[PDB]
């Protein structure tokens, strides 16, 4: 994983590239508003990709609870901020997660921490959706998982009203019509 | 091992056809050209073939199996065969 | 006691398999390794096994039972067996 | 027993009216020709099928004359499926 | 045999009719024997034969005509029986 | 063959518990009495039915002793239906 | 109570605040009494053919992991067999379990189990919708938990009816 | 072959101005023959593109077993019967087999067919057929919602459901819920 | 059908009846605001029933829907308006209807003395016969003034034919898309 | 005022006119759906014009209360059903009333009873709006009255607004009333 | 009409389309008749103490710069002096001016001027809200134009009342 | 001076668990003394900052004659009377004289004062005073809307209007309209 | 102004800087999804700053109409996409413009073209708001102008619910309470 030492080492290289971009665009990197921009843009781009500094293993340290719960668990409207890997422009929105446990439940905040590790990278919405669902399925081995991501891509808006929705339905969320309908009703 | 359960999702004209569970006869699975996998979201292994069910049914007939029942459950067509 | 009803929810490759009601033959339930329980929300007892239905069907064949019919109802696969 | 013993046919409800699906890409072409079937890849499908305009009762009578017998009939979604066999 | 297969149906509840007993190409003598009427229901682009009787009564009549139930199935809210001259 | 050869019975899921519907208005009253069935017109229905409190497995065993055999069993909606023949 | 006030006084000092200023003098006692009221549920014990629903029942509970409130609504549905439960008693069941250190999943189950055992109905449905401060005060998300028992689990028509009617 | 004519268009629009009983020489109408001609060319710029041009750098080989939807795609078309606009939104969904399309390319597909003289039914079909042929997916759903200015409150909704979107009740219900 | 000659001929009889109603209610038909009322009410009632002047004869594998079609009709029991919207859906077989033509179908039947149930059926029957499609769905939503100007509500009538009746996926799709 | 005796006496004349109208429209007054229509339409038209059978004095019975409050009193979203006097087709909607009392208040339901006696007549929205405001002003002598009628005419929405006394003069008062009636 | 159909036939050819295909054979005539109906306003001539408002009057007009429609709503208000205007006549005024090649600003003024001259009222307010296809089909924006005359211009209470009541 | 104590906090939370009649040793309560202590430190991290730290790289000399508003700033505070949260939103507006503040710095101002043991009235005043003193603007408007958990539907709204936001009716009306 | 020749010349320098950024972040610029990213990000950043290629003079060519109109003219909900000059992250939203003409009116589409020239640059919302108002005031010399910009800054969201509203009121929109109230009511 990416370390804070790698960040300190690469910060001047990032700032140099952003200073180069400011000049190549026809702008004056010496004006008041652009003066510190190479460093602010470099630190912002490091923060937007901080997910490369974490592993799914450390995110799930004492996140698991052995419990006999037979109920659908949903965390909806989780704010999501990611970066398009094709254009380096943000895509932003919400994640809705559902699961039917069997022998184990996850701490509610840990589901959001899973959204954080994968979204804070250069991504495509389809990969991000899958990574969240796979992480939950592997951490809990539940009867089923549902993951719905709703986002606005700035590389599509810069048409303007359009939203991208991706949906992963696994286990009983795929097989049982009642389970899938219940999850989709409860997230709206 | 007299009973056998096989299935396919709609459309019936196309595979995959599920032909077994973890405790299925490995020689019969090998004969059908089946592969073992644990599909994402499932907590169990299954045997499947790419063939549509009509082809699997003909292969099972040559192994001494006979269809006793066929049923639909959700989007799945299931056949119950017996070694007779 | 000539008729027997057994069932499993989709997926058919995995249990539990329901093998009896409160008035089921206790010796047959013991032979299948079944346990009796009243699931939360039900006002009746049932006998079940962890085995997928293919394994239960083979055991019932050795006890003289034969599958007469298999059907889907909702997400449930049901087998109707008759003692031959 | 016979070469190609099993056959699957289907219709969407209503059962009184066709089309009736009578085959897949690997179906016996002579039997498909005998039933007056046509081969097509319907839009949205990644496979070819054989179909006839006839309702299933008429196809069932034709298959009986070819040595087939209905072993099972089932519903799945809006589809009625028949499983036939020839000795 | 001539016209060996027969399909009949009823909607839930099974205790009550109508029971659909034929299509446009059905044997008119068998339809007349069952006391069936031919109609094209509104919304359909085909004719059907039906009786007011629940399916249990039609099944007993078909048994006396030499038919045997081969299979019974549900599809949506419809119960269908497949019969064969046996 | 026999007088009244076909019989239709049903139960809603769960199959382990009754009621089991065992007849329509024109059902054999002696067979209904033998099964311990009661006749009722459930609210919302425009027909009478015979039912028993027993789960279907118990009714099936009683019908076997009356000479009936299960020909077919099917699901339709939440209903399990058995078609029996004497 | 004095042991609770002593711990809250300790917390006030450990946070870097002056427990002697006017606004904080009575805080150890007020926080202790508030925490006792939030957990008053530990003082209590649990001891027709139509769908019956009581929706939008206000719910206030305490997160057992962080000791920060989680608040929201409970929607309850059931199909009676022989006996029906008084409308006010459904909210009293909600009250006994929610006024404790909880996890939303356990709370949802406890309500459904209490109704199932008190009435032996054909089915029960319990849906809890809540905002957790332990997740909001850290960084819009809501938690929804749903228990479906009996015919509410088995019948697609029954489950769809309950979920549509609770909107 | 895909799509000089600007002065011919301006001449026809100048003729229309005169035939309507309006004075083409007033301040507000002076540049109208050219503005209307450029607008009508832009409204029909779909004839300048081919589906092959849209698919450049659009396909990605990926193992994604999920429903992909792009909803509320603004759509502006021209009625082929009256030459008056019909405007609205397109909602597209698909379940990929082994290939995914770049999210913006779905909108580019809507753009090529809608920027032509059309009938909503043909437009809906063309979008679904283009997606089906480009990716060979397990299924496709295309819903177009539009207001026709020739009719001058009522909305027309056309819906194409292919493959698993047609056959699977769970799939169709999921798509229709998620597009709201 | 009713002709424009029948309208001219019956207009004075309608105005005479409306003048009689004004005097029977305890009002003064000679006051300024009521002087032209017998002829305005008579012309309005003729316009509200202009659908009697028309006949139905005079007027792709995808679901086609035209929703939010404004509808104004007249209660035949109380002679007070019922107003709302019609949503129409159909799955064509080999022939399609021009989008404006179904608004013209809603117009011919709604501009008459009606009951909402008959109106909904007439629209569905006209589309079914004209096109012989795989299925039709007709939903009418209306506020009845004979129910609102007396204590209480909306009336919704729904006709589902062919595949709109038989296929749960088709019916669900239509009902979702008309929202 | 119109009495229940006048209603019984004129009911057959009203039914006869409605029977004549069914015939003049080209309809069959003998079909199942129109058989009882002459009587039902006549009884409906009597009920719609039942305001003529009541006076403002009857409404004011037990309606006035001597109170020292000094606050704006509003009754909003009062359902209103009237009949257009030009075409005899209903115009329906809502009335929002506000007033600042001097020494007397009205029972809240009595404000609705005022909308009832004027709206249940052959009307024009402007006259209806004025009659309500004038009745309140004359019954209470308040510091101010505001009356807003919003209606759809079966023959776009029409909104009529009367502002009297301090509701006309004071910008704070008028703004407060208009904000609170949302 | 034939001159209009000839120009529309020319446009069909200049766009790269086949004016002989089934769907386009009658288009020169249908487009010509539509454009005549959209401009039917050139065929017509214009010849109590309460605020009177008629709001949400549907409006369909044609942009004179691009010949693409602009559609929306008109809200009219006035304070009469001696005579009032029939409710249906306000919409007829909207119709005569909107059914022409227009700019929203001129349309708004024409309506207000017609009401002011017909009634000589204490004040008039005219607000037009419209979507211009010449701006939407190019790349959510709405145009709002507002004319306030007499007391609607001078009195803050009157203008505020009109603007609140048209919502 | 602005803000070791984590074990003292965890010890007090462990004591609270026991005093409530709950068993601190059950699975769900095992790490609670530490989680509650870290949460209470985070809720009061405003004591670790000074207004001077927030104003680093925050001021910009500019000739902007316009109203600047940052609305719907999420706000989470702690009631100083009961140690239960009060949560909501802050809406800030100002009319600059010769200096503008970085838009994110307005939220950082809300953060420093709200992340403390508070009363909504003091919090509202502190935000307005910090903006007034940092920029010397023509006027300031601060509106805080919050739900107090100690009360357990009712909302508390506090509003500070300074300078031209207090004196000019047009300015105050503009701010209040734009924050909706 | 920036020319299309300057764009062609600087495109490889922009792509080189974006390739450098991809490497400095810890990413693999050789993976399928990042392969063309240096060029796509460079072309996107040129498009986002295309406003430097235009002048207010060319935008206002035959945009003015001499007319005797005494009415408030408003164009509301104009979509706006700009780039934060401090962090190089987008800020997006809507512009609402109002004006009271005297001797001249502007073509309605030209008001949106003014929003385009200034927003398609490295900006701060306050400067953008002022530039639009100044351009309208100078092009028409009207009795008054109102400009309201409502935006979400991705460098503030990455708190999440917050919006920035800037408002310029000139001439009679500043002086007359009735004018300002009318504009603010009509834009909502
Ligand atoms: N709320 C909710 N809880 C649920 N628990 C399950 S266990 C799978 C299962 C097991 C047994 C059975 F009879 C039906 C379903 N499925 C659920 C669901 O779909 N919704
Ligand atoms: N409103 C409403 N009332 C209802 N009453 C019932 S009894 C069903 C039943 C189902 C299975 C079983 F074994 C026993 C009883 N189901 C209802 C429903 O779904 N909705
Ligand atoms: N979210 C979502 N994902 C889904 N993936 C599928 S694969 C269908 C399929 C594929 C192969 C096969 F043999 C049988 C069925 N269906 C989905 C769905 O309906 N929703
Ligand atoms: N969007 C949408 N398109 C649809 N096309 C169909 S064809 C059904 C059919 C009709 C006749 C036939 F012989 C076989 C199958 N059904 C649809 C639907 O429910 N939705
Ligand atoms: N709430 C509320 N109460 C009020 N009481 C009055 S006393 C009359 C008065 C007299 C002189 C004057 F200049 C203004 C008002 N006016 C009120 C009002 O406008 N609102
Ligand atoms: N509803 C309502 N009715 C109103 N009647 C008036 S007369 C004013 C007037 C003002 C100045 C002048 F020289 C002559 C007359 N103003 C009203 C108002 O603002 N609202
Ligand atoms: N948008 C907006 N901009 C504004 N600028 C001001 S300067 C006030 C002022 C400054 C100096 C002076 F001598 C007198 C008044 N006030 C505004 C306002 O209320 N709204
Ligand atoms: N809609 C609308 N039109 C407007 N025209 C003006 S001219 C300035 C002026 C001149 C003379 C006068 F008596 C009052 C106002 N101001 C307006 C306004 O505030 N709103
Ligand atoms: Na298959
Ligand atoms: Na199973
Ligand atoms: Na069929
Ligand atoms: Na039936
Ligand atoms: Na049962
Ligand atoms: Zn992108
Ligand atoms: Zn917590
Ligand atoms: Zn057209
Ligand atoms: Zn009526
Ligand atoms: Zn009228
Ligand atoms: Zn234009
Ligand atoms: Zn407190
Ligand atoms: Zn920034």
């Amino acid at each position: 994983p990416r370390s804070e030492e790698d960040n300190e080492l690469n910060l001047p290289n990032l700032a140099a590239a952003y200073s180069s971009i400011l000049s190549s665009l026809g702008e004056n990197p010496q004006r008041q508003g652009l003066l510190k921009t190479p460093w602010r843009a470099a630190s912002a781009m490091q923060f937007f990709t901080k997910g490369y500094q974490e592993t799914i293993s450390d995110v799930l340290n004492d996140a698991i609870f052995d419990e006999d719960h037979d109920e659908m668990v949903i965390v909806k409207d989780i704010d999501m901020f990611s970066m398009c890997e094709h254009h380096l422009v943000p895509f932003v929105g919400k994640v809705h997660i559902g699961y039917l446990p069997n022998k184990q439940v996850l701490g509610l905040s840990k589901l959001a921490r899973i959204v954080e590790i994968y979204s804070r990278r250069l991504q495509v919405q389809e990969r991000l959706t899958k990574q969240i669902a796979v992480a939950i399925t592997e951490a809990l081995r539940p009867a089923g998982v549902g993951v719905v991501v709703e986002a606005t891509h700035m590389c599509m808006v810069m048409k303007m009203n359009s939203k991208t929705v991706t949906s992963t339905m696994l286990g009983v969320f795929r097989e049982d019509p009642k389970t899938r309908e219940e999850f989709l009703t409860l997230i709206r | 091992m007299p009973y056998l359960l096989i299935s396919t999702q709609i459309r019936m004209e196309v595979g995959p056809t599920m032909v077994g569970d973890e405790q299925s006869d490995p020689e019969l699975m090998q004969h059908l050209g089946a592969s073992k996998r644990r599909a994402l979201g499932n907590n169990f292994y299954e045997y499947y073939v790419d063939d549509p069910p009509r082809i699997v049914l003909d292969k099972l007939e040559r192994r001494g199996f006979r269809v006793l029942s066929m049923t639909g459950v959700g989007q799945t067509l299931v056949w119950c065969l017996h070694k007779e």
